[PDB]
């Protein structure tokens, strides 16, 4: 997936 | 950036976890979808894509 600030 | 809104639930990304939505490409806020930062999905689908 995508993600951010993870 | 900080105050951008994309999520349903209509608030900032305000620097939190987020994660793109697959198939409308939304960022959706990861305590929203329901979502663990130690167990994100590999394909992400949001709530409003799952209800047709
Ligand atoms: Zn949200
Ligand atoms: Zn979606």
């Amino acid at each position: 997936a995508r993600t951010k600030q993870t | 950036s900080w105050d951008l809104v994309t999520c349903f639930c209509m608030k900032p990304f305000a620097g939190r976890p987020m994660i793109e939505c697959n198939e409308c490409h939304t960022w959706i806020h990861l305590s929203c979808a329901k979502i663990r930062k130690s167990n994100v999905p590999e394909v992400f689908v949001c709530q409003k894509c799952r209800d047709s």
